[PDB]
């Protein structure tokens, strides 16, 4: 048996904590139940064997920066995580959620993913962002921050509908596998 | 199945009718001798079938009828031994819970049976319910479901194009009897988790209250999905209907 | 006689009274534990007794006790393999029949229980 432990990082403006319990309840479309707690862990397989999967969520808060470089080490694996249609979290995440996890461990698989991608083609979201003054992070730009830090793998899923979420963390226990 | 046609059977002495006298070998065959025989591949079955509490739950009465009748004291030990090695294997060896799904196609396009009804399906010890949706699609044509997880699909109940709605229910638990007062080790609950279950249930989070932001605590409603299957799982079929289907309410206190 | 203080001891879980708490080691000791050494006792008794047609009629309510109690499913296993060992002597193994003799010490000369009474007696196997 094997226990994955993973620190997700990435800005609470976003709330992938979201997504990352209705995952953990495995949902309906929008039916999940978001909780107190925090880190959510779980046990699924992709193949041959289950794994005790662990997503520790480190919340976007900076201040639990002095406790966050104790879960840096000694972690598995890393859930980098910003919004496509959140400029704000694209250049946080390559400022602060990018720069603080790959310095604290530049040797862990790390997986970059774009939150909101239902969004980042949302006419009326991209036509705010527009007014708003703020690029939709397109394809091309995270395509270009990953080959730029070289993660092992950039994506971009869905939240409140889950699509590729069930693929994006298949891939992500396919990691040590 | 072989228990069900030795469950015919009798432990009498003669050969009775020669219906039961199966045609892959003919002699003789006396009733006991012919349960003796499909009670060794029962037990070898449930051996290979992980279930060594059936197994032991026969061998008790398969040594009775050895000392009663035939003092096959050979079998007797060995048959005996057999049992120990069941009973190693439960305290020892642990066993998964299969994911559970009330399953239903909706589509007049289904056959008869195949239609409109929940039927629960016992899946595998580790099921993701979108693989079994995904066997479905494989299982059916028009891949194409409900979104209505809850609700039946009412157009779909008479219309063809066949649509489906699954989700991992509740295993309802198991019945230890005689264990609820006796503090006994978890092998016996790790054993009844996730068999000999026919009740099951599915999550249903509604909102009934004031849906302020931070608390979802006075709207949080769980209209549990009550099941009743109409057979064991496991059982003599993976699947099965739905018995009986209720709906609940949960309370913000509740 | 083992089995006869045993036949004294009910296999209720907890040590009852001290006074069967014998003298020869002394801790807790709950009745159905001191039963259980008891009957660890009588069965090897038996089986260097050669009855193990006792053996195994006390075995059966020993691996009862077991399960019923304490799950003691490596004790259920050994002692059923025992259990098989016994019936197997018992099929195998065969017992020579002791000639028996009704004993009449006459004489006033004898203690009142030893005069003048026929006290049948179990012999040797071939005496």
């Amino acid at each position: 048996m094997q226990a994955i432990k993973c620190v997700v990082v990435g800005d609470g403006a976003v709330a992938k904590t979201c997504l990352l319990i209705s995952y953990t309840t495995n949902a309906f479309p929008g039916e999940y139940i978001p909780t107190v707690f925090d880190n959510y862990s779980a046990n699924v397989m992709v193949d041959g064997k289950p794994v005790n999967l662990g997503l520790w969520d480190t919340a976007g808060q900076e201040d639990y920066d002095r406790l966050r470089p104790l879960s840096y080490p000694q972690t598995d694996v890393f859930l980098i995580c910003f919004s496509l249609v959140s400029p704000a979290s694209f250049e946080n995440v390559r400022a602060k959620w990018y720069p603080e996890v790959r310095h604290h461990c530049p040797n862990t698989p790390i997986i970059l993913v774009g939150t909101k991608l239902d969004l980042r083609d949302d006419k009326d979201t991209i036509e705010k962002l527009k007014e708003k003054k703020l690029t939709p992070i397109t394809y091309p730009q995270g395509l270009a921050m990953a080959k730029e830090i070289g993660a092992v793998k950039y994506l971009e899923c869905s939240a409140l509908t889950q699509r590729g979420l069930k693929t994006v963390f298949d891939e992500a226990i396919r990691a040590v596998l | 199945t072989l228990l069900l046609h030795a469950e015919l059977l009798q432990w009498s002495d003669k050969p009775c009718v020669p219906h039961l006298l199966q045609r892959d070998s003919y002699y003789v065959y006396t009733q006991q001798e012919l349960k003796e025989k499909l009670y060794q591949e029962i037990i070898s079955y449930f051996d290979k079938g992980k279930m060594w509490e059936k197994a032991i739950k026969l061998s008790k009465e398969l040594a009775e009828t050895y000392e009663s009748k035939v003092f096959d004291y050979e079998g007797l030990g060995n048959l005996l031994k057999k049992r120990a090695s069941f009973y190693e294997n439960i305290i020892k060896a642990m066993r998964p819970q299969p994911e559970y799904f009330a399953v239903g196609y909706y589509g007049q396009g289904f056959p008869s049976f195949l239609r409109n009804k929940i039927f629960i399906y016992r899946g595998k010890e580790y099921e993701r319910r979108e693989d079994f949706s995904l066997r479905l699609l494989t299982q059916f044509p028009n891949a194409e479901k409900m979104t209505s997880t809850t609700p039946p699909g009412e157009d779909i109940k008479s219309s063809p194009k066949q649509y489906m709605q699954c989700f991992t229910v509740k295993p309802v638990m198991s019945l230890p009897p005689s264990y609820k007062d006796k503090p006994v080790p978890e092998q016996i609950l790790n054993y009844y988790r996730a068999n000999e279950v026919q009740q099951f249930r599915y999550s249903r989070p509604f909102r009934k209250g004031e849906k302020d932001p931070d608390n979802e605590f006075a709207t949080m409603w769980i209209e549990r999905t009550t099941y009743t299957t109409a057979y064991t799982f496991p059982g003599i079929l993976k699947w099965f209907e739905v018995k009986q289907i209720s709906t609940e309410e949960i309370s913000p206190l509740e």
